[PDB]
């Protein structure tokens, strides 16, 4: 709640800015490494998010190509960073582990 | 020397739900949840919704994922099936008696906590096409679906199968809505075989108290008439000719039921001449070679269709239909015996008794009765009911078919199949 | 994260392949031994004492 | 005794590709030796042009 | 509440009785208002010679077409009139005629069955009419790929034995069979000690017995003696029959190894492993999540339209395997997976899956013995094949005894490194070569 939470939060906000994907207009979940669980979750995204996600990634690849970056104004502010993919991925993991528990019996 | 049997126990909860159980001390158990959610409840904006629904009995629920429903049930060697008619959907579950609790839970989940997840629903749409293709490979199905679309302008005209233009288009929100407004306490009945009344009633009062749908077993089937024709080339022409008859449970319905056996329904003997079949003898006389004929009798909550069904060579359609019709006409004109109505009676009664010999059939009769009549009628009184059909009632049923507006569906090479106009 | 392979079934599976995995080691043992004419090992074998 | 031979041989040693292999490797051991005996013994019998020369020239 | 176990002890014991004849009259009383009565005869096609072949099948066609006391059409009129159902069937070892009837109708029901069984009026006009009918049947049977493939499978598996033969016979026999030919078959076969009068429902075994004596009295009494052969064992061959026809759109394939036969206790375990592999059909709800790896992989990769395991039992031999239907480019894959499962079960059946298979069987058995007909058929067949009637309690006991070790032991005996009988029909260009189908019957790791 107090100084303590803000400190961790500000340590997190610091790394975020240092990680620097926001400079390419990206979002945390856009940088997630695609594995089986991730592929399925990407698959389950509804039309809108999936479309936005592809354009974001395209904007970035395009930048990373000419090794430019976005104007400061358009970086993605921490806070404002939507974990759109998270709930889907969590459910995909939660599903797999169920098969995995079933496979032990 | 078997033990003396139990009596079925029946209970109407004040919220509308019905519960019925029989303790046949069977090694297996049959639990079924019957709902007035059949195809007649779809409307022109959501056709096929109850088909897709019928096919999604194992998508994930709250408290049971798809994988769990499947694995859980097969682990005990259980079954989950959903069966539909234009009026009801009937989710039945079966397993050995030591496992009813796990199967009951799953049942409750499929019927009361379905999640219809976008991606599971999308993955399931193509099954409509497979499911429909497999059914429609019997000529009868297209025919009876056309029969009904031609006979009614409403509700009962809907088909058991999704229209092609709707395949791929039914939405999860439509599935949610169909369940919410049809799977409610007042439109539901819970039948138990091999379980006990207190367990059923306990389950009912705990999990089946849901109300917020609609009310009656009707938008109300308007009977219309008219006919539908499907050119085909199948060598055999399939045709059905019908008129509005009687609503199920009404006394006129048993007259039709008996008329059906006077005229003739299925065969009783492997490869027989069908001697006691008025229709089959009457067509025989004027037709020499491949054909079948049967009286047809469908009865619903607020209507019914009665007539006959013919299968004949493309060139004999006219003759087979015409002769078959003339033979009903004959019974309408009063030319019906007494040992005839009697034989019909004995074929009906025995047929019924035989129909509820197994569990699968007993539970379905009980389930549908509960849903159509809100009661349970024992075999002895159904027999009494058939017994009260009088010769004139059968004659009147026949009379009603002859003079009533017709409905015909036919498929095959129709070049010699009469129009109605010409019957 | 090898916990995925830890349970009753997996344990039954391991027992089922034990005679096979054992016999496959018997094959590899004799196999190397014979192929290198293992002086150390072969001396014990009757009739294969070609010295 | 004869049918049951090929039979028992199949029963106890041939099904399991394990034993099937265990035997051929073990069977290769005994064979390699017994073949080299007979083979050399054959090479000798048709000859005797060297080796018994030793009994003569040395022995000290 | 009553447990599953308890529920099995509740099932009334099948009552057995024998006439001074050889006719075993057995029944199982219940409280139903309906029943099924019938005659199960030890007559098949495995009992016929190459020229009699089609005899029994021919007799079935005549069976309900007139007796001496009930001519041409009257028998039907009687059955139909009381609302009863008269049916009949013939496999390669068994023949049956049974009636579904109101319980009170038990008297006439039996009186009728007897008449059909002894006084068959094989009138020439009819024996002649039936030959154009049976010929027709063959023509339609030819369009059922599945029926053709199991006929093929028998034909090759049992090369040179009578079990190789089909039930209906070859067309040449259908058109040449004489009345003498039929008369002889009946006399040689339809005789007391080879037939069982069975029933199930609302009847008392006393009644049944009264009737058996009343209308079946006078068969093998002054009979027995000379001209009664036993069945010779049938050599299983292990071969292949591929009927290539690219005009059909799905291929049918049926592979099997030799099974032990009716009496062998080994059948229970075999049935449990089968249950583990199970079946599949494209209309099955739940595809990817199905327990059976075959089914699941099948459903996921769309490797077929359907498959089914089976265990066809004959005296001392049988067919043990699976049948499937698939696209021309999936035959290989399907074969590979099916075989993979047999091997796996032979070498490594886990304990959990054997309980599933067991549960599947208890549910199948109990679910199958539901309604008079299936039970009457079980009484009649069981007496012909076990000599006893095996109480559910015992089958449970037998199922119960199976665990994983048993599965991998028993499966190994019949499947591991054995030669299959393979039957292929349809667009089978990719049906694997026999050598390769045979190589898939064992594996190098094991």
């Amino acid at each position: 709640v107090s100084a303590s939470s803000r400190w961790l939060e500000g340590i997190r906000k610091w790394y975020y800015n240092a990680a620097g994907f926001n400079k390419l207009g990206l979002m945390r979940d856009d940088t997630i490494h695609e594995n089986d669980d991730v592929k399925e979750a990407i698959r389950r995204l509804p039309e809108n998010l999936y479309d936005d996600r592809v354009f974001r990634i395209k904007r970035a690849l395009d930048l990373s190509m000419r090794q430019q970056i976005l104007p400061k104004e358009q970086w993605t502010k921490y806070e404002e960073d939507k974990s759109y993919l998270e709930p889907y991925l969590k459910e995909v993991i939660r599903e797999r582990k169920e098969r995995e528990e079933w496979a032990k019996k | 020397v078997p033990p003396h049997p139990q009596d079925l126990e029946f209970t109407r909860l004040p919220n509308g739900l019905v519960i019925a159980s029989l303790e046949n001390y069977a090694p297996a158990s049959r639990i079924g949840l019957f709902i007035k959610a059949g195809s007649r409840y779809e409307n022109s904006n959501n056709l096929g919704t109850s088909h897709l629904l019928r096919l999604a009995s194992s998508l994930t629920t709250k408290g049971a994922s798809s994988f769990k429903i499947t694995r859980g049930i097969e682990a005990v060697g259980g079954k989950l099936s959903v069966t539909s008619t234009r009026e009801n959907m009937a989710y039945t579950v079966e397993c050995l008696r030591d496992d009813v609790d796990i199967l009951m839970e799953f049942l409750l989940n499929v019927t009361t906590a379905p999640e219809f997840r976008r991606w599971e629903v999308a993955a399931l749409q193509p099954q409509l096409r497979i499911d429909k293709a497999v059914a429609l490979q019997n000529p009868q199905a297209h025919v009876i679906e056309n029969l009904h679309a031609a006979a009614y302008r409403n509700a009962l005209a809907n088909s058991l199968y999704c229209p092609d233009y709707r395949i791929g288009k039914v939405t999860p929100v439509e599935l949610h809505d169909y369940v919410q407004n049809h799977f409610t306490s007042a439109r539901m009945a819970l039948i138990g075989l091999g379980v006990s009344h207190p367990v059923l009633k306990q389950v009912a009062e705990q999990f089946l108290n849901i109300r917020g749908g609609l009310g009656l077993s009707g938008a109300k089937a308007k009977y219309h008439g008219g006919e539908i024709r499907e050119q085909n080339g199948d060598s055999l022409v399939h045709a059905a000719l019908v008129a509005e008859s009687a609503a199920i449970g009404s006394a006129e319905a048993n007259a039709f039921s008996v008329l059906q056996h006077v005229l003739g329904a299925g065969p009783h003997v492997k490869r027989g001449s069908n001697a006691t079949s008025s229709l089959y003898q009457a067509v025989a006389k004027g037709v020499h070679q491949p054909f079948d004929v049967s009286a047809f009798n469908a009865s619903y909550s607020d209507s019914g269709l009665f007539g006959f069904y013919t299968i004949s060579q493309a060139a004999s359609a006219g003759d087979v239909i015409k002769a078959a019709y003339n033979q009903v006409k004959t019974i309408a004109q009063g030319n019906l015996s007494n040992p005839d109505v009697q034989a019909a009676k004995n074929k009906l009664k025995a047929g019924y008794l035989m129909s509820v010999e197994s569990s699968e059939g007993f539970l379905d009769e009980v389930g549908s009765q509960a849903l159509a009549a809100g009661s349970y009628t024992p075999p002895s009184t159904v027999l009494q009911q058939i017994d009260a059909v009088a010769d004139a009632d059968v004659i009147n049923a026949a009379k009603k078919f002859v003079s009533g507006r017709k409905s015909m569906a036919a498929s095959g090479n129709l070049g010699h199949t009469p129009f109605i106009d010409e019957l | 994260m090898l916990t995925r392979f830890l349970g009753p079934r997996y344990r039954q599976l391991a027992r089922n392949w034990v005679p096979t995995a054992q016999l496959w080691g018997a094959v590899g043992a004799v196999g190397l031994v014979w192929a290198t004419d293992w002086r150390l090992i072969l001396d014990w074998v009757p009739y294969i004492n070609g010295k | 005794v004869a049918p049951t031979l090929t039979a028992r041989l199949y029963s106890l040693l041939f099904r399991r590709t394990s034993t099937f292999a265990l035997t051929i490797v073990v069977g290769a051991l005994f064979f390699e030796r017994a073949f080299d005996q007979g083979a050399d013994a054959i090479y000798e019998h048709i000859n005797e042009g060297k080796l018994w020369k030793h009994i003569k020239h040395k022995y000290e | 509440t009553a447990t599953y176990a308890q529920a099995l002890q509740s099932v009334p014991e099948t009552q057995v009785s024998q006439l001074d004849n050889g006719l075993r009259v057995a029944s199982e009383q219940s409280s139903q208002p309906t029943c099924t009565v019938g005659v199960w005869i030890d007559a098949g096609s495995r009992y016929e010679s190459e020229k009699n072949n089609g005899a029994g099948y021919f007799v079935e066609h005549l069976a309900f077409k007139g007796t001496k006391n009930r001519p041409g059409n009257a028998l039907e009129k009687e059955v139909e009139s009381m609302g009863a159902h008269l049916n009949a069937y013939s496999t390669r070892e068994h023949t049956a005629y049974y009636i579904k009837a109101l319980s009170k109708d038990l008297p006439k029901a039996v009186e009728l069955l007897a008449d059909i069984v002894q006084n068959c009026s094989l009138e020439d006009s009819q024996i002649e009419k039936e030959r154009d009918v049976i010929l027709q049947e063959l023509q339609e049977n030819d369009t059922s790929m599945r029926d053709v493939v199991f006929n093929y499978l028998h034909a090759t598996a049992f090369q040179g034995t009578p079990l190789a033969q089909s039930v209906e016979g070859p067309s040449e026999n259908v058109r040449k069979l004489s009345r003498a030919d039929l008369t002889e078959y009946l006399s040689r076969h339809y005789k007391a000690p080879r037939m069982v009068l069975a029933a199930a429902g609302g009847l008392e075994h006393r009644q049944l017995l009264d009737l058996a004596q009343k209308h079946f009295s006078g068969l093998s009494g002054t009979y027995d003696e000379d001209a009664v052969p036993t069945l010779s064992p049938c050599r299983f061959t292990g071969s292949q029959i591929c009927h290539r026809e690219d005009g059909l759109p799905l291929a049918h394939v049926a592979i099997a190894v030799e099974g032990p036969g009716w009496a062998h206790p080994d059948n229970v375990a075999l049935q449990v492993a089968n249950a583990i592999i199970g079946h599949y059909d494209c209309t099955y709800g739940g595809g990817a999540h199905l327990s059976s790896p075959l089914a699941s992989i099948a459903a996921t990769n769309k490797l077929c339209q359907s498959f089914q395991t089976f265990n066809i039992c004959y005296a001392d031999t049988g067919l043990l395997g699976a049948h499937f239907v698939c696209d021309h480019m999936s035959i290989d894959d399907m074969m590979f997976v099916l075989q993979g499962q047999w091997m796996r079960l032979c070498t490594s059946a886990t304990e959990s899956e054997v309980l599933r298979g067991k549960n599947l069987l208890r549910n199948a058995l109990v679910s199958h013995l539901d309604g008079t007909t299936p039970v009457c058929e079980d009484i009649g067949r069981s007496l012909l094949t076990y000599g006893r009637r095996i109480p559910l309690a015992e089958w449970e006991s037998r199922i119960a005894e199976v665990d994983a070790r048993v599965v991998r032991e028993v499966c190994s005996k019949y499947f591991y490194d054995q030669c299959p009988a393979v039957a292929g029909f349809g667009p089978i260009e990719q049906l694997p070569d026999y050598n390769r189908i045979r190589s898939g019957m064992f594996w190098l790791r094991f």
